[PDB]
Order: C-alpha cells, then structure tokens, then sequence
C-alpha cells in the first residue's frame, strides 16, 4: 500500500483539477480519463510486468475538471458526444476586450500586480498598443502575456519605469527587429530593383497593397497592371493560373468577371479581354477574393482612364461593386507610407481603403502626423465606381464622365471585333 | 471620401506623465465576464467545465487567480488502507484525522 | 508544359494583343525557340529578348546582333531587374572576345539592374575603351529602338513597320477565311 | 541609354598598396546594428534571443 | 535502469540564444510557445551598407 503514488486526481480531491485538452490529446489519455469521470472512480495506473499486483480499490473522485485550451485544441474533443455530456460549461475567452477607460484602469492594475512600474502615459501607451494589436479602434487585445511581454521590454528600455518614451520606444524596437525584409525591399525601391510609381497618372496600373507571406509581415504595395484587348469576354489573372489554373475557377476571377459583364451592358458579350498580372513577385495573390486594385485596374485599362499613382488601392470588391474589409489594413496603409516617405513625401499621396476597415484603422504615430500635416491622404470608399472617380479624378456620371469613357472603350474593343468578324466573312 | 485627421486619430489623449498609477488589481477574467460567469456557474453547480480561447491569453494564470479565492467545504482526509496484504480500500475520514 | 499556363507566355500574350490593337485578335501566331539547349528557361518570367524578338518576327525588322538582351518584361512593356546581371553581362563579354571585340558589341540591361552591375575589370576596361556598350532601358520599346537602329514613331518608324507586318498577316488570314468559305 | 564608363565604374579608388593598414578591431556586429542592438535588449532584459 | 536516483530537477537561470539560418527558423516559430520563450529576434543582414 505505500509504494502506491498520488497523481493530480488524489492532490485535487475536494478541489479543481485544472487540464489541457491539448495534453488530453497528446498523451491519448482522453479515453481513460473520460472513463474515469463517467466511472466516477480511477485506480492508479499499473504496469504490465507484475502478476502480483494490488487489487486497489478504485479511488473515488469529488474533483472538478476545468480543461483549458485553444478552441481547435478542443474541436478534437467535442466531435465526441461524451465530452459534451461530462463537460457542460463552456467559459469562452474573447480574443479581445472592450476599449474602455475601465479596461485601460484594468489592464493598469494587472501590470502594477505583475510587478512593473507603470506611468499615466505608459499606462495610456501600452492600452493604444493592445488596441493596435486587435487591430480595432473599439478593441483592446485580450492576449495579456503579450501585453505583459511588450512591458518587460519597455522597463527594460526604461530602466524600471513604463513611461511613454519607454513603452513608445520598445514598439519601435519590436518593429526595428523584424523590418529586415522590409529594410531591403525600401533599398531595392529607393536604388531602382524595385519600381513603383508614386507620382503622376498611369493607364491600367495601380499601387495595389498586399501583404506579403512569402516574406515575413509588413504589407507593401504592388503594381499590379491591366491590359485590355479585343476578344472574347475572358478575364485572364496572369498570377492565379502561374502554373495550371485553367482547371480552377478563382472566386476572384469569377467575382471580376460577373462585375464587368453585368455593369456594362450594351454589347451581348464583354468585348475585351482583360489580363491581370502582379508584376515583380513577392506579390502573394488572394486567389478568393476580387481586389479593388484589380477592378479599377480593369476599368482603367478598358476605359484608358489613367488613374493616379499617388494613391495606392486597397480592399476586397464584390460582384456588385462593393468594396469589402480586408485584413491587415495598418500593414498595408503604413507600407505604403513607408515607399512614399523612402522616395519623398510629395503631399498628394495617399491610400484608398474600404470604409468597412475604418473600424480597423489604428495607423501609427508617423503616418498619422503626416495625414494631420497633409502630407498623406486616406480615402474610404464604399464602391469601386467611388475608388475609380477619386484615381481618375473624374465623376462617373455626366458628360465626358468615367463612364461614358469606359463605354466608348467598350464600343471601340467591339469596332474591332466586328472588323475582325468581316475578315473572317469576305 | 477624404478622411480628416480627426476622422483618424485614435489614440487616447495622454494627459499625465510626471507619477505613477496607483490602480487596484483588477478582478479575475477583467473584460472577460462571460468566461468569468461560466466558471462562477461551473463552481456552484460543481460542473465540469473547460476554457477555450487563442493562445497567449494567459487563460491558466487568471484561472488558478480566480480558483484561489474560492472556499469550497474543508474536503475530507481520503487515503488508502490496506485491509489485509493483497487488498486495499479507500479510507474517508474528517480532516485533520489521517 | 502544354498543359500547364506559363506566366511568361501570359505576360507576352497580353503585352502584343493589347499593345497592337488594330485587329479582333492578334493575327500572327509567333513561335519563340532557344537554339542549343544547356539553356534553363524560367517559365514565370517574361524576358526582354523574347519580346523583342517577338516584335522583330512580326515587323520583319532585322534586329542587331552585336548587342545581346537581358531582363524582364511585364504586360505593359516594363523591363524588370534580373538577377546574375553580372554574370549575362561577363559571359557575353567572353564570347565576343572570344570570337573578337569588334568595338560596336554591348548588352542590352534594365535600368533596375543599374544597382547590381558590379562588373569585373575586363569589361569595364573595354566599356571605356568603346569596344563594349551598355544600353539600361526602361521599356520594351527601347529595347527595340536600340536594336533596330531606328525610332518607334516616325518616318518609316519600328511601329508602322509592325503594323504593316500585321495587316501583312491578318490580310494573309482573310485570304484563309475566303478560302474556307470561297 | 548607352552607359558611360564613369557611370559604370564601381571601383573603390586605390590611391596606395605599399604600406600596410593599422585599424583597429572593429566591434561585435559591425554593419549589423539591428542584430546588435537585439542582443543588447536581450542581454539587458535577460530574455531568450 | 530499474533503481534510480530522484534527482531534484536542476534550476535554470541561463539566458539561451538560438543560432541558425531563417529557413532553420521556418519549422520552429509555428509553436505559439516558441513566440512565447524566444521574443527577441536578433536578425542578420546578408548585406553591410
């Protein structure tokens, strides 16, 4: 009887017994374990190698079970029908908090409990941070040990005081040691490897903004070109199909074909065909979602609108033409500042975003300065015909507008298809 | 649409910077009060209950934080007796007793 | 590969059906071959050479020989960077003092490049004494302006002499067409 | 355009090759400044780099 | 070994600084735990200015 060990199920008798469904998992002991919580008794684990063993009565268990892990962690475990049976509370973490000066006061009072020393404008710092790290404006981020991790690095900064200058100063340094990447990507634009247009107008080219993931982060612009020609009404992406494609209908391609078929219609058929391409790679294309760069790309090379190159474009399209969030739109919009700061500032810079972002713009303290300053623009759009007026300069509607533009160069595409179509008669 | 600075500033106005804070700590699950009720839940039911949430939330810190202040009833003395050379019982006695 | 679509030929199919609009369709179909094989192809890049290769095929223009061509090219005619400049640059140097500098010999490199030419002693040697050139373009259409001798837009220019070439053929075409119904 | 040799040049000067050079060393992670300054964090805080 | 020795287990107070190449890192910064131990990146320019 006294060589018998106590786990964690004796040492949590009348107590919790707090688990990873992860380790659950890993060990494989979930099924023994789910046999001895339905059971509601467990006998102490014995090796094969002993014809000798003790018959032990099994011990009862008065525990509570508290798993604790990541959701896809347990979506292993509640495809099992059991597990919903034993475990009926479901405590959900919420990946961020509500921006409130009560959550700020709170977040205060968890770091002084960690041990840091704090300042009203560290404190204030830190709490624009954590917001900055959900990437909402209303949100706050609830991952507190990286919260607790970019504080250690400010007092570590700072000596021992989480200042502003100190918490300001390890943001910065966090970005210092990953921007390697992007350190070369601004050397290869700035010496001429890389070129961008950050000035003047050009037809069907445009600063689209990706984020690239070949790379590491830090989202950067793209120029990515159109070119129309007369032919059928196929939408070749040059970048979805760099290998085969043909056997794959893109939700992008789809998405910008459905739109330039159904909002031009005075010819039966899309009279051009419009090639997409993303030029200098590095460039990783969504494949699932239509761009806006690309629609007004489409629309500029058809229409031979030359929109301006000052503004980079940004956001998913829909069908209908309406401009979707997209992900990481302080990355690309701080990129794009990045390229434009590195080659000067001409003041007319700027970017155009989907307005359903603006809930996601926590731009940082430079380009923020600069938009104050007038030195860089951020436009919201709702629709592409809105992101086509402001890089083309013109209004859709009215005489010599946009869109008569663009019909006359539908109609033109359609002259030479019918030229064709007489060559191929007489 | 333009957007003005204004239209853009998001960062919360610092007004101080010359003293510390002196905050109290702040209750466990602070902006978590759905994962705070389900567990208050679990502990007065005595469910089973299990914590989902992304990583690095610091989930087990603000759980074993909340657990040591609950007061559950003083759990009995369990341990093991044996009745004889080859069998062994689970003995229950009043705390403090084994 | 006939199975699979290449960025390359995508890149040079939409540079000459939307450059060249005249016509529904492009009415030349242009095959580009490297003689000798050794040479490894990069099939998601668009180069220089085949392009202006491509645009000498349908305007008949008699490209120069004495400069060889490097770099990129995107649907729009912009020449690209390429990387082992250097190295393209170094060899053709060594083949034409191989075969003799006969002083109008060079290469044709993207403007993008211009930051990665370290070039060796011998090179730089002959670019000073004239024996060996240097073009940087930035687009396609210099490339061709370079090795033909002559301007785009003009009297007699490399643009109406393409377009010629393709009225040349889509008249050639329409000859087909009336041979399929006549 | 036809490039001239000056534009061309890349060539660090040589202005003498006779006498030897006396530098001194130069510090940990010279030209590596990110790295360097990385590690200083790393040291300073004792984190794991 | 049957018979042993119940070691206490020896504390840590070193400062651990992984060397390798970016691709070496590809396969171990998946881990959130990875993120989590190592957080400063001291990382190398092929290039010097």
């Amino acid at each position: 009887v006294s060589l018998i060990r106590p786990g964690a199920v004796h040492r949590a008798q009348g107590g919790y017994l707090i688990l990873d469904a992860l380790s659950l998992k890993r060990e494989g002991t979930w099924e023994a374990f789910k046999r001895a919580l339905r059971n509601g008794q467990v006998e102490p684990v014995t090796e094969p190698q002993a014809p000798a063993g003790l018959e032990v009565e099994p011990f009862p268990i008065q525990m509570q079970v508290i798993l604790v892990g990541t959701p896809e962690a347990f979506e292993g475990l509640e495809e099992d029908p059991a597990f919903s049976e034993l475990f009926r509370i479901r405590a959900e973490f919420s990946p961020t908090l509500p921006a409130s000066p009560e959550n700020c006061t709170a977040l205060g009072g968890w770091l002084l409990a960690q041990g840091f020393q704090l300042t009203q404008g560290g404190l204030t710092r830190l709490y624009d941070e954590a917001r900055r790290m959900a990437e909402q404006r209303d949100r706050m981020d609830a991952r507190l040990v990286e919260i607790r991790a970019l504080a250690e690095e400010a007092a570590v900064l700072g000596g021992g005081l989480l200042t502003a200058e100190s918490v300001e100063q390890a943001i910065a340094a966090r970005e210092h040691r990953s921007f390697l990447s992007e350190e070369e990507f601004l050397r290869a634009v700035q010496e001429g490897v890389i070129r961008l247009r950050t000035t003047g107008r050009a037809v069907g080219e445009v600063n689209s903004l990706v984020v690239v993931e070949a790379a590491p982060y830090w989202g950067r612009p793209a120029r990515l070109t159109a070119r129309a020609a007369p032919g059928r009404d196929h939408l070749i992406s040059i970048d979805r199909e760099a290998g085969l494609g043909g056997q794959i209908f893109h939700k992008a391609v789809l998405t910008l074909a459905g739109y330039l078929r159904s909002r031009y219609i005075e010819h039966g058929s899309l009279p051009v065909t419009i090639s997409l391409a993303f030029e200098q790679n590095y460039v990783s294309i969504e494949g699932d979602s239509a761009g806006l760069a690309e629609l007004v790309a489409a629309l500029s090379a058809i229409g031979n609108l030359p929109l301006r190159q000052d503004l980079a474009v940004t956001g998913a399209v829909d069908q209908t033409g309406k401009v979707l969030a997209v992900g990481a739109i302080n990355a690309k919009v701080e990129g794009f500042f990045r390229v434009c700061k590195a080659l000067g500032l001409s003041g007319t810079q700027g970017v155009i975003l989907p307005e359903a972002n603006l809930a996601n713009l926590t731009l940082r303290a430079e380009v923020l300065e600069a938009v104050r300053a007038g030195q860089f623009h951020i436009y919201a759009v709702e629709t592409a015909e809105q992101a086509l007026e402001i890089l083309a300069g013109a209004r859709m509607e009215g005489f010599r507008g946009l869109q008569e533009k663009i019909r006359a160069g539908l109609e033109a595409f359609a002259r030479l298809e019918e030229g064709h179509d007489k060559e191929d008669r007489e | 649409m333009r957007l003005s600075y204004e239209a853009l500033e998001w960062r919360t106005p610092i007004e101080n910077s010359t003293e510390p804070v002196s905050l109290p700590p702040p209750p466990p699950f602070f902006g978590q009060e759905r994962a705070r009720e389900a567990l208050e839940l679990a502990i007065r039911g005595g469910f089973h209950a299990y914590l989902v949430g992304p990583p690095s939330l610091g989930k087990h810190e603000a759980l074993l934080a909340y657990l040591s202040t609950q007061s559950v009833e003083t759990p009995p003395d369990l341990l093991y007796v044996p009745l004889s050379e080859r069998k062994v019982a689970v003995l229950t006695l009043p705390s403090g007793q084994e």
